[PDB]
């Protein structure tokens, strides 16, 4: 149980809070939204040309 | 994972060339040392599972279910020994030999990196289990349950077996990161229909599904004890494990294939825990509870969400631990008064009180108290369930009353009332049995503590 | 409790019984002394008017119909003695009352206190054990030989007999056992 | 305290008002408060600067682990494995950096409405909208993918929702 | 003894297949699993409808 | 730091030290009830500073020391909520745990497991505490679990007697399905304001709709005995006296409105769910008021008395008068804790003797028991300038003077009535009139631990009332100006009560008798609700259990479809395969036969 | 002394050595996948300036 109670971060959860931090305050410190509905570039995306 | 498979494989030499008055002891030091060095899979790196080799992997679903098996190996030898004390040094040698290859097929199961290992291991486990049963089971009716278990496993297996070859050629790999990161959609046809099917009928026998499930009560209560602790424990988890990996080659389908399990299942849920309300046996309770807590599982793994996925790896775990701690203390009384019938015995917590206190906790985990892991698991499944559709809450709803239901009626039934006048032959508790219920229950109370080590990869 | 039970209950029986109940139930009704004892010396009366009836068919008929009355009229809550099989403390010392036999499972570090105790009691086993014989000889001696008729147990006879299963009769637990 | 980013964690600038008594009875509560101070307050610092002067001796740091960029799914090649194993990892990464972007904008959410008190409703406002936007866009990212995500269902779904907004935008040119 | 046995074991060598045996079987079998498939088949259908629709109030819905 | 937050946990966490000294060498001695009472009284004592602080300043905190486990987008922390509610129910909790823990090292004395029974009250206490200082949902059901186990166990206190085990599964069963409804709101919550605290709960939801709500409404139904659910609370009874003074009457009982008070600003949004519980709290209080009036047994008329007064505090969560409500849980506390210590000395008195039908003048007896209660009966009824009278008097007047169901309205003044009549019931019959117990007389309350114990509840039931209600911020726009005839109504309905009781009990001195009216046996035997509902369902229940679930299903007709089919076909086609008689020349003939078709069927196909 | 008690006590030694033996046998199954050690375009890093290996 001490050895499970004391297992190294390899989860990557304080990193992950520290990248959030950096990422908010660089974000709203120069007026950027906080997340953006695209997960990709689009322009690194070609959709297919014409839809009709 | 060699470091782990290698002095588990020793285990059986050891305990060939033992002394005859020190298999137990030997077996139990060795098997606790075991479970010690598994305990260092639980340190998991977040994105991805830890590769070991091209062979053997393991995943934070994985972990926990190895720490399991291995943990419960050193709980079936303190339970055996004692009924097996009048059998000679050879027959206690071959049953000690029979739970060390079943911990070994176990712990390959879950770490092999393609399905064809993880199926033939995943059969190969059907011989040791067959064995305990038939050969040290105590009833004449061990035969049949013997029977009932192998065939409905293989009617269900073989062609997941068949399935998995096809998959190999028009795929190129089993292997099952190759399977995972080369996924394509399930096209709606007859021929990926029966494909679905034959990919997940032998999980959902292995669960089992209800209507399916007839073979539990039989072989759960005519075998040994340890038998009956690994088959509840364990042997179980093989469906929901299989189930976990093979569900991510069948989607889109999974979205209306999944409807008769999931009504299956639950309807079932209603229906054997209902069942447990009239029972006459004590371990024929104990089995239909675990049916009971397995649609659960089957529910959560067919629709398919993060939280689903976390609370059937948690209430895995937690109904591995109290489904032993149950049929142990069943098999307490019974060495006691050599019969299953509940109302035979009662009154038994003026005769044992200790033991009464380890049956208070274990029918307190049973049905799922705050903060127990047992109802994590629960609850997660049922938060995903109602945003699957909000009318679960009313079967899930029910199903927590019965469970409640039932438990407190095994435990009244036992432990209260006044004692059966005629039994005069109720000795205090062995340190050996006391020590076995400690065992089972400070895991499950700890792990309340740390919830994320059994919440498995989505987490 | 303590008496074997007979095949049926006579009329005699039975009207008795429903004197008790009514007695009871009345009194559950008048709850005052004084009240109670009127309405129960008027209720003696109404008994008695009927006390030298010569036709059993008219009897069980005022029987009858007189439980018809009582089941109307019963008191839906009547006063119950607390130790009694519907009271509050009917069965509250249960749970307190350990069977003799328990006492032999002891470990001898605690049988070392109480020396005295113990040795009376090795002293009690030895007069069953050395009783046991002759009780069952005796039950055989004096039951017909289609088995008994009743739940009645015969007394010692002879010199140093007991009478016939004792044992569990006289080592009762207690009622107050803790 | 320092400790954290006041800019990530802000807070109000706690106005607190002045003690103005009213009366000649004494306050129990200052007394009380004096009490507490001289019997809890001062050995716990005593206790803590004991503790720090011994962490000073020996002082060792760690750091921050960083990543570099490397290409995302939609430049892999349809059966490189590798470039998919590499992108898969990285995708994973960002979704869990997503996910403690959200519980950062929640615990600001939470906090104001402990400490605006019966004002609530209007004096949180700016982070209940701020959570909306954040929790709009962290749905659509992720949102349906299941159980067994990857990176090619999260651009899968990116591009049906693209297409969708393409063809939305095309009829709306049209009118 | 005979309870338990005659509650388990002595049931099935007793059974017949009759017209209520059969019906009763049937109805407590199978009605309740279609039943609940209709009530969440329609209730599905509804929600997906509805979400097709632009129309379910998913705000703040993250988790599921 | 601020030492509000030291305090306020520190209260809580001494309280686990007897339990931790459990296995310690203390236990086994004389000496644990006193210790366990004498931490309770130092927790009391420490729980008063925040309460000062709170009511100098106003001072509320929250306090998430310890995070236990992260899903995703969720964070479960170990949260306490410390507002009003909290800081003002800890002091009167510890207050009226300490007094029964006094009275219990009386009352259970020869007890030999009096060791156990301290340790289940103070477990009790703690789940308690966690239930009502939680600051999220999950906390909060680990609470209320817990009260319920604790609840369980200690009904079922002597186990050797089958009605303390019945009425112990009957407690767990009526409050799994007020948990079915917890568990909704709590799936509700999660999945559509993603998160389980209050703070995110109360900004996410401005229009609450109605079925987290109903949820809640169920949860609290099932909690606190309403007209559903109400049954157990009387059978709760089946428990000691000392369960049953502070788990059943004044603790444990009023959890439900506490969860409903909790939500109080999602409840205002939401004026369905309000006419709900308007509706079912008015139901309850005048069913219940009308069961205790014809009960014989002292402890069932309280536990009645205890299921009114908590319909009583729906009503007003029903008017939208949460603050309201807490009040007259806090009030509500101290008195009826004391009425049932004041049975409970009598109870002891008589040789546990708990009909009043064999209980006379105990008013010369038992002066301070007769003075204990009567003064508990006065605050029960609402006299003027007396801990009851804020709490009640208020609620009527409320009631009076708001948009509310009719109906409701009524029903409440009629059970305002009903509670003076019943109290008058115990007090005309337990010390009023002659003897009427068995003549060993064994009456004596000279013992310092239960005089001390009703003197202290007794100066609370007197002062509180005041003392609370002016420490405390107006949270409340008071009714300032009504009629004078609605102002004097709830005067005028416990005046006509009394009278009324009084007078149809004089008339039972009279020498006249009659058979009982069919309201009365309607209102003795419980409307005949546990007569129907605790034998319907469970016998259709039991019975569907056993011939459809388990034989008619699992051993008949699961077995005749897959297994039996699949032996019984096996069994025919190797009976028609292996039965040849051995002659060659039917073995020969058969070849023929193959070798015809093969060349047939087979040749001519390519 | 210790020679019967070691030849009815060397049983012992059979669990531990297999442990041994397991942790030497995954390290040279490591030894053959470093194919790609110090390759990753994640990882890919500049040897200091005695290290031979960024991994073993
Ligand atoms: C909440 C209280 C906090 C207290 C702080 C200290 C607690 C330390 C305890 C450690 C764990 C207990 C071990 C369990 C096995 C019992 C061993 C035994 O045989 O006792 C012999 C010993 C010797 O007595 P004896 O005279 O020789 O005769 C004994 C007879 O057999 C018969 O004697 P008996 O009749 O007295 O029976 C023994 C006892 C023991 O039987 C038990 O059932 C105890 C276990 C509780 C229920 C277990 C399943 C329920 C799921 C909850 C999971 C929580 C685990 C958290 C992590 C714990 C880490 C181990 O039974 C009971 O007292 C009734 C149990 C009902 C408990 C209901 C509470 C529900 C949840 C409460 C809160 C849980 C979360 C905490 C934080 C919440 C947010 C702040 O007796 C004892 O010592 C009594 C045990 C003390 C009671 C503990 C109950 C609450 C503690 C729960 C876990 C602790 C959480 C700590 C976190 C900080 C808060
Ligand atoms: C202004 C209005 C003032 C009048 C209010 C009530 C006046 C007195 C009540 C009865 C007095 C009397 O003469 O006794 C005779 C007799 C007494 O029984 P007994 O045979 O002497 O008892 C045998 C032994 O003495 C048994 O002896 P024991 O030792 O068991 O003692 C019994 C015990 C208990 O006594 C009883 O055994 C009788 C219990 C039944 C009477 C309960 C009275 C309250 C009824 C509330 C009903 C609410 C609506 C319920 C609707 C149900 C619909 C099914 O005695 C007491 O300790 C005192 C009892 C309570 C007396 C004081 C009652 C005060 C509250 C009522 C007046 C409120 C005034 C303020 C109004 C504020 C708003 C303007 O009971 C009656 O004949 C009266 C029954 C009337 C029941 C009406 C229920 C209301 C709804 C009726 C149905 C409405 C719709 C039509 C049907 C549906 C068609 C579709
Ligand atoms: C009978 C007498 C009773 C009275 C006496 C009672 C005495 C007190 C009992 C109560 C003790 C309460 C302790 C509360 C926990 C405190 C420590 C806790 O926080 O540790 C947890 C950790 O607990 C462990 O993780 C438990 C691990 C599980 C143990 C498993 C045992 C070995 C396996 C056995 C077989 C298992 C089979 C099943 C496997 C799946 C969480 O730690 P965490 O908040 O993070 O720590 C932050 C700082 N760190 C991270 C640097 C440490
Ligand atoms: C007791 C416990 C046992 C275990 C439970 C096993 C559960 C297995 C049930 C399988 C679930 C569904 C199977 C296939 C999905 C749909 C079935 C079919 O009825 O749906 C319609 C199919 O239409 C008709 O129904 C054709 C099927 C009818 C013939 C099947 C016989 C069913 C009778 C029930 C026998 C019981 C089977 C289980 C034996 C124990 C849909 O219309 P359609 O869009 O056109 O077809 C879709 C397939 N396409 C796209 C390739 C065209
Ligand atoms: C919403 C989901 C659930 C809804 C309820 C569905 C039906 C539940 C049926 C339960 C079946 C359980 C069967 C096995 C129970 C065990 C046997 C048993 O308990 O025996 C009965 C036992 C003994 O009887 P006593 O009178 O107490 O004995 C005293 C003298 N000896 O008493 C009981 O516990 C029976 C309890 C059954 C309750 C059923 C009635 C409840 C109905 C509730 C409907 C109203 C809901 C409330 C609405 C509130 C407003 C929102
Ligand atoms: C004891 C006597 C010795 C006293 C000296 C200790 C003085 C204080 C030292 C504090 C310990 C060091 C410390 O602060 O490390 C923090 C460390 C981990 O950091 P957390 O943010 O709290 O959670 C981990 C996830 N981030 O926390 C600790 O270990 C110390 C504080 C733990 C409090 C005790 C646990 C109480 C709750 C028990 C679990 C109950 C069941 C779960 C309920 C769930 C309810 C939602
Ligand atoms: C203990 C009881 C368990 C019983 C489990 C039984 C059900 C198992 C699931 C179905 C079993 C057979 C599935 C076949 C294995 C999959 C192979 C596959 O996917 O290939 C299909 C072939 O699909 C089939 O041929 C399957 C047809 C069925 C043949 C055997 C029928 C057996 C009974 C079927 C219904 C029972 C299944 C569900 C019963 C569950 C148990 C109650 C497509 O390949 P192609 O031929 O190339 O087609 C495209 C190119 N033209």
């Amino acid at each position: 149980s001490t050895f499970v109670a004391y297992l190294p971060d390899y989860r990557m959860q304080e990193w992950a809070r520290r990248e959030a931090e950096r990422l908010v305050k660089y974000r709203e410190a120069n007026g950027l939204p906080l997340m953006e509905s695209n997960c990709f570039d689009p322009n690194k995306i070609q959709l297919p040309e014409d839809e009709d | 994972m060699l470091k782990i498979i290698i002095p588990t494989t020793m285990l059986l030499p050891m305990t060939w060339m033992s002394k005859h008055n020190m298999i137990w002891i030997n077996a139990t030091v060795h098997s606790l040392l075991i479970s010690l060095i598994s305990l260092s899979l639980l340190n998991q790196l977040g994105e991805n599972s830890l590769n070991f080799s091209l062979t053997f992997f393991s995943d934070s679903l994985s972990a926990p279910l190895l720490v399991l098996t291995t943990w419960l190996l050193p709980l079936m030898l303190m339970a055996s020994q004692s009924h097996l004390s009048k059998e000679t040094t050879t027959r206690k040698k071959l049953y000690i030999t029979m739970l060390i290859l079943l911990q070994l097929f176990l712990i390959m199961t879950f770490t092999a990196t393609e399905l064809i290992l993880f199926y033939i291991l995943f059969e190969a486990t059907l011989v040791p289990t067959l064995i305990i049963i038939t050969r040290w089971g105590n009833q004449t009716e061990r035969l049949n349950a013997g029977l009932y278990f192998l065939f409905y496993t293989l009617a269900g297996s073989l062609p997941l077996l068949v399935a998995l070859v096809y998959i190999q050629n028009t795929t190129g790999s089993l292997n099952f990161l190759i399977i995972h990161y080369w996924s394509h959609p399930l096209s709606n046809s007859w021929s990926n229909i029966f494909m679905w099917l034959a990919c997940i009928m032998a999980f959902m026998v292995k669960m089992p599904l209800y209507g399916l499930h007839l073979w539990l009560p039989k072989a759960h209560v005519e075998a040994p004890i340890a038998g009956s602790m690994v088959l509840a424990a364990v042997l179980l988890k093989l469906g929901g494990y299989g189930m976990m990996r093979i569900t991510t080659i069948l989607n889109p389908l999974t979205n209306y294939m999944a409807y008769p399990f999931l009504m299956l299942s639950m309807w079932g849920m209603i229906m054997t825990s209902s069942i447990c309300l009239r029972q006459t046996d004590l371990k024929s309770l104990i089995a239909y509870s675990s049916v009971s807590h397995m649609a659960l599982v089957i529910v959560a793994i067919m629709i398919q969400t993060p939280w689903s996925f976390m609370g059937a790896t948690a209430l895995m775990i937690a109904h591995g631990l109290t489904s032993s701690m149950l049929f142990c203390l069943a098999n307490t009384n019974y060495e006691r008064v050599h019969s299953r019938t509940m109302i035979l015995a009662r009154g038994l917590q003026t005769l044992l009180p200790l033991m009464a206190t380890w049956w208070l906790v274990a029918s307190l985990t049973n049905l799922a108290l705050p903060p127990s892991i047992n109802l994590i698991g629960e609850l997660f499944i049922i938060t995903a369930s109602f945003s699957w559709s909000n009318i679960t809450i009313i079967l899930m709803g029910m199903n927590m009353m019965i469970t409640a239901l039932y438990s407190l009626y095994m435990l009244i039934t036992t432990q209260r009332g006044k004692y059966t006048h005629h039994i005069n032959n109720i000795k205090p508790s062995f340190t050996r049995e006391n020590a076995l219920m400690a065992l089972h229950i400070l895991p499950l109370l700890l792990l309340t503590l740390n919830p994320k080590m059994i919440l498995g990869p989505l987490y | 409790a303590f008496s074997a039970p007979a095949a049926y209950l006579t009329h005699q029986q039975k009207v008795l019984r429903l004197y008790k109940r009514a007695l009871r139930h009345l009194e559950s009704w008048c709850v005052h002394r004084d009240k109670y004892r009127y309405f129960a010396c008027l209720m003696r009366a109404r008994f008695d008017e009927h006390k030298n009836e010569k036709d059993m068919v008219k009897a069980t008929q005022l029987l009858r119909q007189a439980e018809e009355e009582f089941w109307y009229g019963q008191h839906p809550q009547p006063y119950i003695f607390p130790e009694s099989p519907g009271g509050t403390s009917y069965e509250r010392y249960e749970c307190y009352k350990v069977p003799e036999w328990c006492l032999d499972d002891w470990h001898p570090s605690e049988k070392a206190m109480y020396p005295d105790y113990f040795a009376k009691r090795e002293q009690w086993k030895r007069l069953r054990r050395e009783s046991w014989e002759r009780e069952v000889k005796q039950l055989q001696e004096e039951t017909p030989p289609g088995g008994p008729r009743t739940e009645a147990l015969p007394p010692a006879r002879k010199e140093g007999d007991l009478p016939p299963l004792w044992w569990h009769i006289v080592t009762r637990p207690r009622e107050r056992p803790m | 305290p320092d400790s954290w980013d006041k800019d990530v964690y802000p807070e109000p600038p706690r106005r607190t008002p002045a003690p103005a008594p009213q009366t000649s009875l004494p306050n129990p509560v200052t007394y009380l408060t004096k009490i507490f101070d001289l019997l809890v307050d001062r050995p716990v610092t005593l206790a803590r600067e004991f503790i720090e002067q011994q962490h000073a001796k020996n002082r060792y740091y760690y750091y921050h682990r960083e990543f570099r960029r490397v290409p995302d799914i939609t430049e892999c090649e349809e059966k490189d494995i590798l470039c998919m194993f590499e992108a898969e990892m990285q995708w994973r990464r960002d979704y869990k950096v997503d996910q403690e972007i959200v519980n950062i904008i929640q615990e600001r959410l939470k906090a104001c409405q402990q400490r605006e008190g019966e004002s609530y409703r209007q004096n949180c406002a700016k982070e209940l909208e701020q959570f909306t936007q954040v929790s709009k866009a962290f749905q659509d990212r992720y949102s349906d993918l299941g159980a067994h995500y990857s990176a090619r269902k999260c651009l899968a779904k990116q591009k049906q929702r693209m297409l969708a907004e393409r063809k939305a935008a095309k009829e709306a040119a049209a009118a | 003894i005979r309870w338990t046995y005659a509650r388990s074991a002595n049931i099935y060598p007793n059974f017949r297949p009759t017209p209520k045996t059969s019906l009763l079987g049937a109805l407590f079998g199978i009605g309740p699993l279609f039943f609940w498939y209709y009530v969440f088949k329609t209730d599905r259908d509804k929600k997906e409808k509805l979400i097709q629709e632009g129309k379910l109030d998913q705000t703040f819905n993250i988790s599921y | 730091m601020n030492p509000f937050a030291s305090l306020t946990l520190t209260t809580l966490t001494i309280l686990t030290i007897p339990i931790m000294m459990s296995n310690s060498n203390i236990y086994k001695t004389n000496l644990y009830p006193n210790y366990v009472k004498t931490t309770v009284s130092y927790a009391f004592t420490l729980s008063l500073v925040p309460l000062l602080m709170f009511m100098h300043t106003g001072q509320e905190m929250i306090i998430s020391n310890w995070h236990w486990m992260t899903l995703q987008t969720v964070e479960l922390s170990l949260s306490f909520k410390m507002d009003y509610f909290s800081v003002m129910f800890i002091p009167v909790a510890l207050f009226v745990t300490w007094s029964i823990m006094e009275f219990s090292m009386w009352y259970m004395h020869s007890d030999p497991f009096i060791n156990r029974f301290f340790k289940y009250l103070l477990l009790f206490l703690i789940t308690m505490m966690i239930l009502v200082t939680a600051n999220n949902l999950f906390q909060l059901f680990i609470g209320w679990e817990g009260v319920g186990i604790m609840s369980f166990l200690l009904i079922g206190w002597w186990h050797g007697r089958t009605d303390a085990n019945t009425a112990a599964l009957q407690a767990i069963l009526y409050n799994r399905i007020g948990d079915i409804g917890f568990v909704l709101s709590m799936a509700w919550f999660l999945t559509h304001s993603n998160a389980w605290d209050l703070q995110q709960i109360f900004m996410l939801n401005n229009e609450c709709p109605n079925m987290p709500l109903i949820g809640l409404l169920l949860a609290a139904a099932g909690k606190s005995a309403q007209f559903g659910l109400h049954p157990w609370l009387p059978s709760a009874m089946e428990g000691p006296t000392p369960v049953s003074a502070l788990l059943h009457s004044s603790t444990m009982v009023v959890a439900g409105v506490f969860l409903l008070i909790r939500f109080y600003p999602l409840m205002e949004t939401n004026k369905l769910v309000q006419t709900m519980t308007l509706c079912l709290g008015a139901i309850t209080t005048l069913f219940t008021a009308l069961c205790a009036i014809t009960q014989n047994d002292i402890k069932k008329i309280v536990a009645f008395s205890t299921s009114s007064q908590l319909g009583l505090m729906m009503v007003t969560i029903g008017i939208n008068q949460p603050h309201l409500a807490f009040l007259h849980i806090c009030m509500h506390a101290f008195f009826k804790a004391m009425l049932f210590m004041c049975s409970g000395s009598i109870i002891h008195s008589l040789n546990d003797e708990q009909d009043i039908r064999k209980m006379g003048g105990l008013y010369k007896a038992m002066p301070f028991t007769t003075t204990a209660l009567i003064i508990g009966s006065l605050a029960l009824t609402g006299m003027p300038y007396l801990t009851g009278f804020y709490s009640k008097d208020l609620i009527i007047e409320a009631v009076n003077m708001s948009y509310t169901n009719a109906w409701a309205l009524l029903m409440t003044l009629i059970a305002t009535s009903l509670t003076a009549a019943y109290s008058t019931r115990i007090i005309f019959f337990a010390f009023l009139g002659k003897p009427r117990f068995p003549p060993l007389v064994l009456i004596n309350e000279n013992n310092p631990l239960l005089i001390n114990s009703i003197k202290r509840l007794l100066i609370g039931s007197i002062f509180a009332g005041f003392i609370i209600s002016n420490n405390i911020p107006p949270m409340t726009v008071p009714n300032t100006t009504m009629p004078l005839y609605m102002k004097m109504t709830a005067l005028i309905v416990t005046i006509m009560g009394f009278m009324l009781a009084l007078e149809l009990n004089n008339t039972t001195y009279y020498l006249k008798f009659k058979y009982p009216s069919q309201t009365y046996k309607f209102s003795n035997m419980l409307g005949y609700y546990p007569s129907i509902m605790h034998r319907l369902p469970t016998y259709h229940n039991l019975s569907m259990s056993q011939k459809s679930a388990s034989s008619l299903l699992d051993l008949i007709w699961l077995e005749t479809i897959l297994p039996k089919t699949t032996s019984f076909i096996q069994m025919k086609m190797s009976i028609m395969v292996s039965n040849q008689k051995g002659l060659i020349k039917l073995y020969f003939l058969s070849f023929l036969i193959t070798i015809m078709i093969s060349m047939t069927l087979f040749n001519y196909h390519e | 002394n210790v020679l019967q008690i070691v030849r009815d006590h060397w049983v012992h030694i059979l669990v531990p050595v297999g442990f041994v033996f397991g942790c030497y046998l995954d390290r040279r199954s490591d030894e053959k996948l470093t194919a790609f050690r110090n390759k990753s375009l994640l990882f890919k890093r500049e040897l200091r300036p005695n290290e031979e290996v960024t991994w073993k």
